RNA sequence: UGGAGAGUUUGAUCCUGGCUCAGGACGAACGCUGGCGGCGUGCUUAACACAUGCAAGUCGAACGGAGAGUGGCGAACGGGUGAGUAACACGUGGGUGAUCUGCCCUGCACUUUGGGAUAAGCCUGGGAAACGUCUAAUACCGAAUACACCCUGCUGGUCGCAUGGCCUGGUAGGGGAAAGCUGCGGUGUGGGAUGGGCCCGCGGCCUAUCAGCUUGUUGGUGGGGUGAUGGCCUACCAAGGCGACGACGGGUAGCCGGCCUGAGAGGGUGACCGGCCACACUGGGACUGAGAUACGGCCCAGACUCCUACGGGAGGCAGCAGUGGGGAAUAUUGCACAAUGGGCGCAAGCCUGAUGCAGCGACGCCGCGUGAGGGAUGACGGCCUGUAAACCUCUUUCAGCACAGACGGUGACGGUAUGUGCAGAAGAAGGACCGGCCAACUAGUGCCAGCAGCCGCGGUAAUACGUAGGGUCCGAGCGUUGUCCGGAAUUACUGGGCGUAAAGAGCUCGUA
RNA sequence: UCGAAGGUGGAUCGGCGAUUGGGACGAAGUCGUAACAAGGUAGCCGUACCGGAAGGUGCGGCUGGA
């Protein structure tokens, strides 16, 4: 119904990702509903998250993605949602 | 393109007036006039005189920096050694003489190129003409 | 006028003179050519000048000037067609690219080279 | 064609073949209802109201006619029924 | 937080007033000429016709069975093009007490009970080709139960913006469902989120050489109808609606965020990228469904083209490549699902010409290379040049061959970018213009040959033509045509005029 | 019952057309000399009739008339 995606907005051989809230019709650069977030051409992938609004759209019901899945299991927002017990600590940049 | 004595004997100094101090100021520094053009419209976009910001940004040149450390002597000798990649910056091969260094820049030479390592304060100021260079366009 | 005058009817824009109105909005075109002949120039200008009529794609027939120093243009041969004044001839505003097609370029020519179509000798 | 549209053309003639069949039940007994109110007969026609309005509401969660169409028929029918 | 001008009507002058130049750009095209990287971009004309392969499949945790076949979801999304439309289509604003929503999650209650068939499989006919008898299911069906829910009657309180809403209001009548097999599901009903649908305020091209148009037309009442309000439709009464603030006609047109220009206000345009609309050979339908202009569905009618053993059939690139036309002009019948998005499945996976990339074209915007020092009585050579070369050492970016080699059980890009090594200048410069405007000057042809953005140059000594030197200006680009804005206060709202320059109706009366 | 397409008197919009009418530009070859000076009869406006052609002459007007 609702998910959450990954938005491929950088240049060639350059990607940089915005997570965005969108309907599973829309096309991958279309009409988001909210930007989140944001995101992997680094030593550390740079990740940041609103911790706030990722409570909400999960709390409606929004499926994420497969590769999103993994972004909010690392910095912790789906442990806050799901409520089990490995908690949240993660990321750094340098 | 790089322009690879005389073309300074016409001007000297080795609508009548204004293209001659341009001329000079474009084949010192060894620029294509596509180039110069550029560096114009940054310099008046810029804040303060709109003249003295045009010679801030010819002399920020990497290449003008090694002509100005002496490394290499005649500015047309440094051409060879840059794109060469002798010259290091910031751990970095610069391969570029259009690199405009910034303040807190660390010139280092490569090891070996056997044939001193000055560091940049600020981008200086006019007093380390333009008024023609200015009222030749617009 | 009133502003009130102006309400009721706007200000008209003044209406172009389209420029070159057999080619269409294109830069060339091409055409066979129909007639080959010489014109006396207007003015105190006096020479002849080669001309001719070109039936273009675009299925306009008009006059042409052949730039240079002549030309094998037999009947019926397919020519490019560019725009641009002859203000010596009246009514002649089209000009035959040369060396393109079947207009070849013109012999023997050391200078301004781009223009008439000459290929470089040999470097 | 060449795809799964071979499939979905043989369902489509089964599909409409069921709905069909409930769409015409439909107008056979809302049609008999109104003939009994016309005639000026109440017991008949208080009887067929229950018969008719049961057998739209079944059409309606078979996923034929939708709820809406369904409950906008019982409704022209009760206060047919009243007068 | 920015607003230049110049030439040309005359013997000369001032004004009015066109025409032409300097500037910036482009989905550009031609010539002459090209060395490589990075990065975007590429049928504007014929919505012209299309040969070939691929562009939507998937599940054996539903089912017989032994890939095909029934069944569930998907196929309405992604992608294409600009024909149509001057309209609630679009852009911004609201309204929905006038309504829908599969999948998704997250409350509550249940998943009771029985039956009848039909493909596959066998045996027939039909033909070049291709589309009569049996057995299962989460396929399809009689019931039961559900008090949430739908319908009708009588009545309570409150809210207000009138129909009316809401409190699951309280009552008492009548009815609504489902599926099971190895952890996923299935029906009903509250709520939340998504997507829509339908109305209206205003906004946005040309035309009166288009002045009248309308009869389901404008309204009402009772019915039909839709998810829903409505002449949406239909039967009877009423006689109204829209228009000088441009109705009804004719022409052109996808609209916009933007993009080019300008100091602005304006003018032009709607490429890529991102929304909304419409259309899928041309027209008219409906079916299935939670949702349909249903590209790669169905039916009928037409136009056009293929296969044929002439009995019969089949198909529509305005998906991606590609082909032929038309054009002054626009690309490979590429690789891969590794990455992000989507569909199905419990999952492993399996599809994806979406997408990520590669090739090709200087089509555009940037960035680097073609050498760096020293070098004179200034060789020779060409013409009335040049510290350049000659020649003395030197550096090796890109190109060349070598070795290592990625960041994003396994990567298309890619043995690629990239680093460290071996020598040697070796592999690398064009194109315009030089009468004045507007940077740069001297030596065959005769008003012919020719040049030219406007002045105007050629009728025997040419800084203007044709060639050779010498110089400038730009340089992997330089010139020329085409188009739009500017200069243009030259449609003037900002910002003009009308005695004689273009410009006061011949004069008065008077409706809007 | 509605209903595409296909059948068989006007409205609007365009292509070709024997032939014919004026316009522009070109060389200037004939026929004149109408306007600019009282241009050798002051010129021009509005009609009217006439003439190879510029033009001529009536009626009223005007100064942009010596
Ligand atoms: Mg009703
Ligand atoms: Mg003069
Ligand atoms: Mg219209
Ligand atoms: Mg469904
Ligand atoms: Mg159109
Ligand atoms: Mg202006
Ligand atoms: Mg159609
Ligand atoms: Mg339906
Ligand atoms: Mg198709
Ligand atoms: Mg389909
Ligand atoms: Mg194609
Ligand atoms: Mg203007
Ligand atoms: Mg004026
Ligand atoms: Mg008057
Ligand atoms: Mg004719
Ligand atoms: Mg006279
Ligand atoms: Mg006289
Ligand atoms: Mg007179
Ligand atoms: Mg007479
Ligand atoms: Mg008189």
């Amino acid at each position: 119904a609702v998910k959450i995606k990954l938005t491929r907005l950088g240049k060639i051989r350059n990607p940089q990702y915005r997570i965005i809230v969108a309907d599973a019709r829309t096309r991958r650069d279309g009409r988001a509903i909210e930007v989140i977030g944001r995101y992997p051409k680094e030593e550390p992938s740079l990740i940041q998250i609103d911790s706030e609004r990722a409570q909400y759209w999960l709390g409606v019901g929004a499926q994420p993605t497969e590769p999103v899945l993994a972004l909010l299991k690392i910095t912790g927002d789906w442990q806050k949602f799901k409520g089990l017990p490995g908690a949240e600590g993660t990321l750094k940049v340098k | 393109a790089r322009y690879t004595t005389r073309k300074s004997r016409r001007l000297g100094v080795d609508y009548r007036q204004q293209l001659q101090e341009k001329q000079k100021a474009r084949f010192s520094y060894g620029v294509m006039e596509k180039q110069f053009r550029r560096y114009y419209e940054e310099a008046n976009r810029q804040p303060g005189k709109t003249g003295d910001n045009l010679l801030r940004i010819l002399e920020s040149r990497l290449d003008n920096v090694v002509y100005r450390a002496g490394l290499a002597r005649t500015r047309r000798m440094a051409r060879q050694l840059v794109s060469h990649g002798h010259f290091l910056v910031n751990g970095v091969k610069v391969d570029i003489p259009s690199y405009r260094v910034s303040q807190y820049d660390i010139i280092d030479v490569k090891e070996k190129s056997l044939n001193q390592r000055i560091l940049v304060h600020q981008l200086p100021e006019r007093a380390q003409t333009e008024q023609l260079i200015v009222e030749l366009y617009s | 006028p009133t502003i009130q005058q102006l309400v009721r009817k706007g200000r008209r824009d003044k209406i172009a003179k389209v420029k070159t109105a057999a080619l269409k909005g294109s830069p060339q075109r091409r055409g066979v050519c129909t007639r080959v002949y010489t014109t006396t120039p207007k003015k105190p200008n006096s020479a002849l000048r080669k001309v001719a009529r070109v039936k273009l794609t675009s299925q306009v027939e008009v006059t042409a000037y052949i730039p240079g120093e002549g030309h094998n243009l037999q009947e019926h041969s397919m020519v490019l067609v560019r725009g641009g004044r002859v203000k010596d001839l009246p009514g002649v505003r089209y000009k035959i690219i040369r060396g393109s097609l079947d207009t070849q370029g013109v012999k023997n020519r050391k200078q301004a080279r781009s223009r008439y179509g000459a290929k470089k000798e040999k470097s | 064609n060449i795809k799964s549209q071979i499939k979905r053309i043989r369902t489509n003639e089964r599909r409409r073949l069921r709905n069909q069949s409930v769409k015409s039940s439909l107008r056979t007994a809302i049609r008999g209802f109104r003939e009994a109110v016309d005639a000026g007969d109440k017991d008949k026609a208080s009887e067929l109201l229950h018969a008719t309005s049961r057998k739209l509401d079944k059409a309606a969660s078979k996923g034929v006619i939708h709820p809406n169409q369904a409950a906008n028929k019982k409704s022209a029918l009760a206060l047919a029924l009243n007068k």
